[PDB]
DNA sequence: TGACACGTGCCTGGAGACTAGGGAGTAATCCCCTTGGCGGTTAAAACGCGGGGGACAGCGCGTACGTGCGTTTAAGCGGTGCTAGAGCTGTCTACGACCAATTGAGCGGCCTCGGCACCGG
DNA sequence: CCGGTGCCGAGGCCGCTCAATTGGTCGTAGACAGCTCTAGCACCGCTTAAACGCACGTACGCGCTGTCCCCCGCGTTTTAACCGCCAAGGGGATTACTCCCTAGTCTCCAGGCACGTGTCA
């Protein structure tokens, strides 16, 4: 349940992203809300990747590609 | 080096891994790292639109539960 | 402009609703029973085109039943 | 016969080439034919409770909508 | 102060009482509080449906009922 | 007679409404906050006795939030 | 995965046993597919169960399924 | 022999199997057993109380989906 | 009256039961530090009187507004027999692209300090 | 009208896994064919959408009434937050153990079939 994405690369991206959106004003992060978005992240990529596998076993191969991802967040939405 | 650019392959990997697969593609990795940017985009843009309704400078761990409430179901 | 005929898809409308009320038949109006077959013609034309997006990614032309399947397991 | 029979196969052959495909197996009739009848019950049971919270006895277009709204997206 | 909090961790140590614990770990509080949000935002929610059907302002009694039927068993 | 205050979840319940009616807020009839609060505090409690359920059978004494989550899973 | 795990015969004999049980001497014919779908039904509902009970043996240090972590599995339940 | 006892342990030992579990207590079987036929015997209930609804001497499939449905979710 | 389920009979591989081997997860215990439970306290948010104001739910009634029906029909539509051909699936193959493993090392995490940004009692 | 909390940047250490390179191999896209199944042509039934009347249940809008929601004061009130002491226990480690995992073999049978027989709306 640990967080496989190490923390000060996606808080530096977080923040870059926080950047863009507020022009370059910068809101300053806490902690657990870093650590929360993290998380999230973490479970949303988890879960693609879990779709993106079963797209994977349904067209026969073993290996993901570029395109199961692709389809399993188009028919997601 | 690019700051997307830090989330490395091998961390990808292990995302995968806990999600259960056994082979990956090497494109996955760039294609993972543009997805993930657009769901960080999202989330963020509501957590900030919730801090600056706060009017404060300070994004809390409660901006982000609002956020994600109101992006992922 | 209804593919499914009307008066089958009222019957079977008809059919659900007395068994979700137990006995007591409730008077359709034609609005609802209309509304309710536009419905239900959007869902499965979304889901036979999401289903037949998994079977030409599957390599095929002739969508089974299991593409179909993945697809409400992936729609949730 | 019975009632779920009644929508035909060529009713979900039509319906099928809306959506855009060429080729049908000869078993999803069957299977599209549960399908349907899951979302209907949903749908139905709570166009009926609407209207049971309505005190009304005919269900109304609203009632369906309503229904559908809190039913798919 | 922030809203969830007005549900004080004696009330929630109240609530494990009736429901027979005798211990209560210190993130319970948290997590509990998380799970009430969660089951009154689905009710609130259609709740709030129901009283748009019923074309009010008022949410009532029935409405509840009717959400708490339509949510748990 | 009620172990959660009245008023703040009264609040809560507002703040929860203005949430999904896009900031108007409905008139609350007490009768339909009371009977709210007596669901969600019937429904905390059964909670709570399955989570002690499930602790009792893994050897512990004190709840855990693990157990509340394990509850939540098998129970649906 | 799909495939049926229980003999086909013996679950037919249970079925209408407890067919007869019920009714209290009246053989009702049992048409075969209704056979089958009963013991995909049941079997999936014994295979959801087991899971269920493993996730409640896994709470405890426990890694073996016990009657006791599938009674409470039960009752959890409903 | 008793008819509950046709099906044996190793049917048992594959249904759990299949459920995830890799050790199995000596006594769970009998256990199960008795579960399985708890719930034959409600399912069987439903489909025989619908069998005469229908005025049929024979069960059909449709019994059986409609038993299923009005037990289990 | 015609399609569908129940009891006999064979047998052949497919599966159920036993014990030989054993080891590894299951059961009982100690203490160490953690961390809930309880004694004191006061005030700060809760909660009933009480005027008060009224926006709005609930109920009654009229009216037409849409439901269900008797009956047709015919004509577009459905069930079906047969057919030609296009795809599913079983199989061979071979080669680009993956997984394991080790080695130099480069950035994370903990440790700590200087500096300011800021809504706020 | 100043203040405690927290981030940004920097100095600096370990540490541990990151990137690259090797080998092994694998599994999958292309090719090829038997099968099969299926979209369509053509016939014949069929049954359904709309049109007539026809009566009619009742949905909805309008109006009247009360009635409880929202509001605040406010006296009380009582218990939540906090602190500190007492002690129950989670669990990590330790030691024993026993009973269920493999599994080959002797033995029972699932069902595929082939048949005969009885049954029901």
């Amino acid at each position: 349940t640990h967080l496989l994405i190490r923390k000060l690369p996606f808080s530096r991206l977080a923040r870059e992203i926080c950047v863009k959106f507020t022009r370059g004003v910068d809101f300053n992060w806490q902690a657990q809300a870093l650590l929360a978005l993290q998380e999230a992240a973490e479970a949303f990529l988890v879960h693609l990747f879990e779709d993106a596998y079963l797209l994977t076993l349904h067209a026969g191969r073993v290996t993901l590609f570029p395109k199961d991802v692709q389809l399993a967040r188009r028919i997601r939405g | 080096r690019d700051n997307i650019q830090g989330i490395t392959k091998p961390a990808i990997r292990r995302l995968a891994r806990r999600g259960g697969v056994k082979r990956i593609s090497g494109l996955i990795y760039e294609e993972t790292r543009g997805v993930l940017k657009v769901f960080l985009e999202n989330v963020i843009r509501d957590a900030v639109t919730y801090t600056e309704h706060a009017k404060r400078k300070t994004v809390t761990a409660m901006d982000v539960v609002y956020a994600l409430k109101r992006q992922g179901r």
